[PDB]
This record gives structure tokens, sequence and C-alpha cells, in this order.
């Protein structure tokens, strides 16, 4: 049958019961640079077995009244094992992504998911006259979770978190141009994405500039009638591909 | 010197116009190209790219995200109608800030055939039928089921592919329509109707939803570009 | 909150007046200058330090920097005598300055 | 550049099914009104030409306009250069992420005359001159200064009455694209400035009058228009939705979806 | 002298014309462009699903 | 395009009022809408705003316990309802759209309330 993925990388795998086609990219895979591209004066390096393998997020939990949750993409893995030893040593750097998000229920359930990847997603204060700190914009490994509501505007560099604008004030209707996949939990139970490097710049600094942003938002609230169990979780698992770096320089 | 007469139409400035300049920067180096991906190159790769249209404006929903469900429950008689609107891509508020709404907010005409395609979000142990059904105009929006069956429609059922498409053809007089609305070039409505009511078993919530998506054919064509009426500016940004 | 400090003008026909407010702390050259009328009717003059909105006539001209900032008049005429008030927009929330009069000179 | 046509079909039956899809795999299904009914087959002439990417953007836009008065001290205008202060033009800059495309750049100006005190004025033409800075270049201060010798800084003088001035700009960037969106701050402790006031730095653009204040005041009136040529974009962008704020920034107010009727079933 | 000789935009005839300037970035508009590569946005997908056959076998 | 307040009025100290900010020559939903107050011996004062889109207001601290801002998307008007009303609420009221930034660029009429014996 079709419904059967196998996805193996390095030292882990994931295999799923059922789960829909993959959808990559643009139309392309993610690959190495080529000589006539470069600009780094000199070699890199690729540990490419120590990067190249699957990273666990923490989980949330879906309520009935839930927003949504993001992730600055290249931003979380910061302390997930070699990768963050390797973000932190250098000073360039390239990766590709795969995004595996996953999530079971009942067939008693109901409920409806988007996950969409965004590249270059900027964000809006809630004082229209400034700009938000870093510490509102991600967290390490942790989610950060949208409102139904307003925020307000005594507050001074907090992100406005309205889940009908996704925070950059596009209507939320047309994100699906991006791409991206959904969960239905009738037919469906997981989603993956694969993304290629995404940048004006054929190699980039990571801690200055996140080049991915990963949202979820849920169009159809969770519904349940009583007798099931009311407590699911959310995880969602990343894992690189065909990372290298260049600019040896001490930790930070 | 060679004799020559300054034709009519000389030192104007036209808003779209097409010639050559002397350059400011002399024998200038550009950076060279890259392969970046995604490289779009006509506008109607956009225009094939579905989006979820705000179908439920009951004045209170629009802030929030109850705009886009469609509520969808299980009934005791037969032949309700779940919704209904007018198919006008540039003048309807319905289909205005929605994707294939807002290109088409920046030219006049078009034409080609626009697909709908429906996502039925309810549970695994849920079945119903339905009539999506759609009218040429001529007469007024149809009151009944069996109205509605006289015009294009396909009765999808509900199954393992959660999924359907419905595929309005292009039947007009003129071969282009406007994008603002006139009595002279209307498109007709399009319905929805509950073929049978929906079957749930015991423990399961009766109160489904179903999604609904809007995207245009192969066959789509824009043309006279416009300027846009939404948004509007009166002193600079600083 | 910032404070807005700000009294009363006197001067003749066709001379050069000035108006100057200062804030608080600094404000980044975000402020405007307002005009309310005689009968009661409010408009809005230089939408920055010195950018004129469209409508009103070349005469005005806002200057200054840093907390300093200053409103000039090169020729007084008639329905120019009004009172004016400069605003902050740089921290919520909205802080208004006093009123400062205009009037003829004898 | 014709686009396709349909082709009629005969009266089917079989478990063949088009109609039913998946969109839960992200795929736009590709179905034809030839498969859902009875159609002739028609031939067609379209063309999809007055929608590709340079005839969305080969069309002049003003950006900006500046002021300054003869007869005063300093009487001259600066502007850095940046394309989202006018609502039109980077609303439809931002349908695309990264833009790599040459530029052409026109002006127009106009005059006014001042109410003056002088007995009988009679001005002879005027002439203006603009002149481009390069980050980090020398500032001119005064009217006469020494930075209006453009030693090295390309510049042009214009007069009134004839033609408006034109110019071409090939595609200047540090990257290998203009960026309409930069997500990340500048200094790497990530504190300051974030957005893509860190990237905006191209130079600056000064006016200034030729001749001298004779008897009377002039207060003269500038507008910049850009036009883009050879466009390439890459990775569309949904269109921003609500209204614009600042320009340094991207902060928005929030808003609905769209404006509601009274009724879903409502025409 | 150079003189490419191209077709004018019509309905269902050339004109010529010459580069004066050396740089490249100085010459006119293209507009005549018309390349479709629609797959890459509506067709994202490893593996091609037909519309003949079911998408979840 | 203008804004349009309703007559002066005036109340028992203790009591409540209600005015209007009729608008008309531009779409009600998209622009915000605040309310100042002028005391007439005093300067300016904000009080706070609505957003008709949805619904959602946010005083000053001076006023955030007396006033209500309610508007309807139907007759594309607004009401700022006082409470408790004391001899501080005897000035000129103002309703204004807000810019494109921070600016106030068209104002209304203005309206007198005064409470007396």
């Amino acid at each position: 049958s079709d419904r059967v993925r196998s996805i193996t990388l390095g030292n882990s795998t994931i295999t799923t019961q059922e789960c829909a086609n993959v959808v990559v990219g643009y139309g392309v895979w993610p690959e190495y640079l080529k000589d006539n591209e470069a600009t780094a004066e000199d070699q890199p390096t690729q540990p490419d077995v120590a990067t190249c393998r699957f990273y666990t997020l923490e989980s949330v939990q879906w309520m009935k009244n839930s927003a949504g949750w993001w992730w600055k993409l290249p931003d979380a893995l910061s302390q997930m094992g070699l990768f963050g030893q390797n973000m932190q040593y250098h000073y360039l750097g390239r990766t590709g992504y795969t995004i595996h998000v996953q999530c079971n229920a009942s067939k008693f359930h109901q409920g409806c998911l988007l996950v969409v990847c965004v590249p270059e997603a900027e964000m809006g204060c809630s004082n229209l006259n400034n700009t938000p700190e870093f510490s509102e914009l991600s967290g390490g490994d942790s989610a950060r979770m949208f409102t139904d509501t307003q925020v307000g505007e005594s507050n001074a560099k907090k992100v406005q978190t309205a889940v009908w604008n996704a925070g950059m004030g596009v209507g939320v209707g047309n994100l699906t141009i991006f791409p991206h996949q959904w969960i239905n939990l009738r037919t469906n139970n997981s989603a993956t994405l694969v993304m290629p490097y995404i940048n004006s710049v054929p190699m980039d600094n990571m801690f200055r500039h996140n080049n991915l942003t990963l949202m979820i938002i849920p169009f159809v609230p969770l519904n349940y009638s009583e007798g099931s169990s009311p407590y699911v979780p959310i995880t969602v698992t990343i894992a690189p591909m065909c990372a290298e770096y260049n600019g040896l320089r001490l930790a930070s | 010197g060679l004799p020559v007469m300054t034709t009519p139409g000389s030192t104007q400035f036209l808003t779209s116009d097409d010639f050559q300049s002397p350059s400011a920067m002399p024998q200038f180096d550009v950076t060279p190209e890259m392969q970046i991906p995604g490289r779009v190159n006509n506008l109607m790769e956009i225009a094939e790219v579905d989006s979820v249209v705000p179908v439920n404006n009951t004045e209170d929903n629009v802030s929030s995200l109850k705009a886009y469900q469609i509520p969808v429950q299980s009934n005791s008689d037969n032949g309700k109608q779940v919704f209904g609107f007018p198919l006008q891509p540039g003048a309807n508020n319905v289909l205005n800030r929605t994707l294939l709404g807002e290109i088409l907010n920046y030219y006049t005409h078009w034409s080609g055939s626009i697909k709908l395609t429906f996502m039925f979000c309810g549970s695994a142990m849920a079945t119903g039928k339905f009539l999506l059904a759609y009218s040429p105009p001529g007469a007024g929006v149809p009151k009944n089921r069996k109205d509605a069956m006289l015009g294009t429609h396909v009765i999808w059922d509900v199954g393992l592919q959660s999924s359907c498409v419905l595929c309005v053809p292009w039947i007009s007089q003129t071969h282009y329509r406007y994008v603002v609305e006139d009595e002279y070039t209307a498109a007709g409505y399009v319905t929805c109707w509950y073929q049978t009511n929906i079957v749930v078993p015991a423990d399961v919530q009766s109160s489904c939803d179903i999604l609904c998506f809007v995207s245009a054919c192969n066959d789509f064509s824009v043309r006279m570009l416009k300027d846009t009426p939404f948004i509007r500016q009166d002193t600079f940004y600083q | 909150d910032i404070q807005m400090t700000q009294s009363s003008l006197s001067a003749s026909l066709g001379d050069r007046v000035t108006i100057s407010c200062r804030a608080s702390q600094d404000i980044s050259n975000y402020l405007n200058w307002y005009q309310q009328k005689p009968d009661g009717s409010v408009k809005l003059l230089i939408y920055y330090t010195s950018t004129l909105h469209s409508g009103v006539p070349s005469r005005f001209s806002g200057s200054g920097s840093g907390t300093d900032y200053s409103l000039t008049i090169n020729s007084l005429e008639q329905e120019d005598i009004a009172t004016y008030f400069c605003q902050q927009g740089n921290t919520f929330p909205f802080t208004f300055g006093g009123g400062t009069k205009l009037e003829i000179r004898r | 550049a014709r686009v396709a046509d349909t082709i009629s079909s005969r009266p089917t039956n079989s478990e063949s099914i088009p109609a039913l899809t998946a969109a839960e795999t992200g795929h736009t299904s590709q179905v034809v009104p030839s498969d859902t009914m009875q159609t002739r087959h028609v031939k067609n002439y379209h063309s999809r030409s007055e929608s590709s990417i340079e005839n969305f953007l080969c069309r002049s836009a003003c950006v900006y306009y500046a002021t300054y008065t003869n007869n005063s001290k300093k009487g001259f205008a600066e502007w850095v250069i940046n394309t989202r202060q006018v609502a039109q033009l980077r609303r439809k800059l931002e349908l695309f992420t990264y833009l790599r495309f040459d530029l052409e750049l026109t002006f127009v100006i106009t005059s006014a005359q001042q109410p003056s005190t002088a007995s009988s004025v009679d001005a002879p033409v005027q002439t203006h001159q603009i002149m481009y800075v390069p980050p980090g270049g020398p500032v001119p201060t005064k009217v006469k200064d020494y930075a209006w010798q453009t030693s090295t800084n390309p510049s042009v003088f214009w007069t009134e009455g004839n033609a408006p001035p034109r110019m071409s700009i090939p595609f200047i960037s540090i990257g290998n694209a203009y960026s309409c969106f930069y997500d990340g701050w500048t200094q790497f402790s990530r504190n300051g400035v974030y957005g893509i006031n860190t990237l905006n730095n191209m130079g600056t653009l000064y006016m200034r009058h030729v001749n001298e204040a004779g008897q009377g005041p002039i207060k003269s009136t500038v507008r910049i228009y850009f036009k883009p040529k050879h466009v390439k974009a890459w990775v569309p962008r949904p269109p921003r939705l609500c209204q614009y704020e600042k320009q340094k920034n991207v902060n928005f107010s929030p808003i609905g979806v769209t404006t509601s009727r009274t009724d879903i079933i409502t025409t | 002298m150079g003189a490419q000789v191209s077709t004018q935009k019509t309905g269902a005839i050339h004109y010529t014309n010459i580069n004066y300037y050396k740089d490249a970035a100085s010459n006119s508009a293209n507009r005549q462009d018309f390349t479709q590569d629609p797959g890459k946005f509506t067709e994202p997908v490893k593996d091609i699903m037909v519309k003949t056959m079911p998408a979840l076998n | 395009v203008q804004l349009q307040q309703s007559a002066a009025e005036l109340a028992r100290p203790g009591a409540s009022v209600k005015m209007s900010c009729k608008a008309s020559g531009y779409t009600f939903t998209t622009y915000t809408m605040h309310w100042v107050k002028q005391r007439p011996g005093q300067g300016l004062e904000w009080i706070g705003y609505i957003n008709p889109s949805s619904r959602y207001t946010e005083y000053n601290q001076k006023f955030k316990d007396k006033t209500t801002l309610t508007a309807d998307k139907s007759s594309s008007t607004a009401y700022m309802q006082l409470s408790s009303l004391t001899f501080e609420d005897s000035a000129v009221y103002y309703c204004a759209r807000r810019s494109e930034a921070d600016r106030f660029v068209y104002w209304g009429q203005g309206t007198l309330v005064t409470v007396s014996a």
C-alpha cells in the first residue's frame, strides 16, 4: 500500500502505519554546495552522521481552546546534541530540513490541524513603535503559543499573537501558498515536510538569522464526546540534511 | 544635421513606457546569479494554489477562526440548505480577501473555470451525502432541493477519500467578465444542500464541520491591469 | 507618561513668530503639531518634525531635535490666530501639550 | 503563449474516479471541466502574456516627494533611499520574498512662486541639481558646500521647460538579491535593531537649487519615480491584508479577515 | 548592424531595434518571456499521483 | 468623509450619558477610532480607543473604571458611555480617527457635556 512510509537517516528511523504522501519543498531536494557557487575561501567540513539524525522537541498538549503554536526553526535545536555544539563553534553554515509532526487519536475524536512552514517570517510587536525582544520570539526547544484574543497596547515588547492575522498581518486562509500539509484525524495521522535551504546568501550565521519558521494552527477545534481520553499531545520531530560549516572560531 | 521633423507626442512622460536609457554606473560588475528554489515566472502559478474561503460571515466570526468553519449537524427532516453565495471573485466580499480574490482585484477582465475543493473534517464513523449545486443566472437563487437539481451539480458522498471537488464551467455570453459588480455580467450562484441526513453512532458529537477551498484551473487568464482599491494611505510612512 | 511642557504669545501682523515645547525625555523626532480654531475645529499641520500636511499654506515650518522642538511661522495673518498643541507619539499612552494662544500685539 | 483548451467527452460510467481527491496531501488537484459533465471540443486563443511578472511590474510609480525653498538658509532636501514609504508599491513588492531586478529611474520637477514683497519680479529659467551619495561618502550641509563638486559622485543637472530626465541603475546589492524581509538582528547578542532596516543601507539622495535668490523666493517640489526591468522573483508570499503602520518595521494592528454579511445563506 | 527582427504581440508583422549602450543593463524591457512551470507549486509531491486512480492506495 | 458627533447634553451628577460619533465617507470597519477629552481651562487628554472589527477596548488609567466604548458595525457609529458623572466631567469631547502610524487626521465637531443641579 501507499499509506506506509519508512524514513531512515543515520542511526534513527521513523515508521508509521498510515500517513499521506510526502511533500518536498518547491520541487527540489537538499544538496551540497557546488564549487561554482561558493564564496567561502576555505574548505568546509561535513560531519553528516553526527548531524543527520532525528531530534525531538518538547510536546505540547492540544486542548479545546487551543490557539496555535510555533517555533523558530534553526534556533530551537541550539542545545540539541552536537548540532548545538557545531552551531556555537562556527561562523557560517547551511542546512537542509526534514520535518515530521505526528499526533494520534481514536476514530471517535474530531479535529483538523494545519501544519505549514514559512521562510522569512517577521513578527509584529504589541506596541507599534517598538520591536519585541529575543526571548518572546522563541524558546529553547519549547513552543510559544498563540492567543485567540488581541494582545493589549500597554505591554512594552510583546508579540501581537492574534491567530487570524498570523502575526504578519496576512489572511490565514491564504497561508496555503507555502508548502503545507493537513492532518485530519478522520483519515490521516502524520505529516512530512522536506525543505531545502532558502536564503539570498549561500551561507549564513545561524545565531542572528532564523531562515525558517514552523507554524501549527488548529482550524477545527478538537472535539470529542464524553468517555474518551481528554489529554492529547502533539510531538514534532526535526532532522537536518547535508549540513556543513565554515569559519572555526571560539565558542561564544 | 539630418533634416527631421519633431512628431507630436514627444517630451512626454508615460506611466507604462518602454525605452532605453543611458546608464549611470559605467561598466558596473553585477553579482552573479544563484539557483534559488521556487522561481515564479508567471502570475498564474500562484493563482492555482487553493485557499480557505471565509464563508461563515455572521458579523462576529470575522475576528476569529470561526469564519472558515461551516457548521453541519444531524437533523430530523431533510432538504435543508447548507449555504449559498453569489460567485463574483472580484465583487463579493466572501471571495474578496482570499488569495484568488486578491489577484483578481489587480485586474479588470478574467476568464476560466474555477475549482471548488471541499474537505469533510468530521469523525471517522460519520457518514452523509450532499448535493453541491451550481446554477447559471437568469432566474433567482434556487429555494428547494428540487430546484437546484435542474442546475449543474454533483452528488458527493463522503468515504475513505475525505475530499471532493466541484468544477463550475465557464458559461458566458462574452469572452470575459468584469471584476466589478454589474447586472450585465453576472455569473450565478453556488449552493449546497443536505442530500441525506448525517448518520452518527452513539457516543459521538453530532456537530461536524466542512472546510472549503477555491482555486483556478489551467484555462485561467486575466487582462487589463488596474490599481487595487483595498489599501489607502494619507501621509507618508516613517 | 511623558511630560509635555510648553504659554501665551502675542505678536503683530506679518512678523516671524516661534512656539517651542519640550518633553520629559527624548522622543526621537516623533512629534505632531495641531491647531484648534476659535470656533472649535481641529486640523493637523505638521505630521512630523518638519513635513507639512497636504492642504495647508507653506508659511509654517517646524524644527528641533532631541528634547527641544520649535514651530515657526514666518508671516502672521488673521486666519492663523488660534491655539496650537504639540503631542508626543513615542510611548504609550499619548500625552498632549498645553495650550498656546496667539493674539495681536497692540 | 496560448493557453490550452478542452476536449469533448462521451457519457462515461466506470470506477475511474477523478472527482474524488485527497486535499490532505497538500496537492491541488488537476481536474478538467471535461470530466464532470459532457462538453464540446472548443478552440481557444486566450493568452497569459499580460499576466507575466514583467507586465505586472514594469510600470512606473511615485515613491516620494520633497520640497525646498530657495531664499532660505540650508534650503535643500535629502531622502534616505527605501521603497517602503508608499502603500501602493510596498504592497506590490511584498508578494515575493527575494527579488533581483534591474532598476530605471526618472524625476519630475514642478515649481511655485512665493509671496514675496519686491516690485515687479520676473525670474529667469531655473535649474536643479540631484546628487546621489553612496553610503559612506561626504555630506553637504549648506547650499554652497564643497560636497557639491560632484568629483566622482554621479549627478545630473536639469532645466525646467524641457523633458523630464531619466537614468538607469544596474542591480546593486551586497547579496545575490534584494530581500523584502529579513528575520534577524544586527548584533550577535540579538539586541537593538530587528527587521529589514539592518540591510537597508543603499545611500542617500540630495536635491538643491543652482541659481540664487534674485529678488523673490521660490519653493520647488520634486517627485521620484521607480520602474523595474528584467525582473526575477522567488518564493511567493501571501498578500498583506491589514493596513501598514511603519517603515523601519512591520508592526500592525489586528483586523478582521473580511467584512461580513448578514447570513451564511444570504445572497 | 545587429538589428534583430522579432514579431509583435497580435491577435488570432515585425520591428527592428538596436542596443545603443554598451552595458547590457541598459537595454529595453523583455516583455516576451512566456514560460510556465506550474508543477513546482501545484504538484509538490515526491511520488506522482495520477488523476484517474485514487490518491490514498 | 467626516466625523459627526451628537448634540450637547446635560445630566445629573452620578448619572450616565451616551453620545455618538457618526462616521461617513469611508469604510467603517477598517480604521480604529479614539476619544479625547479637553477640559476648558486645561489641555487635551487621551482616554481610549475601540476597534470595530473585533470590539476590543482599551482605556487610559485615569478612566479605567468609568467609560465604556461601544460601537456597532451596522450604523457605522460609536458610543462613549460615561458612568458615575461628577463635576470633573464638565468638558468637551472629541472623537477622532487614528492615522497610518500615530496621527489624528479627521476630527469631529465636538460636543459639550455638563452636569448641574
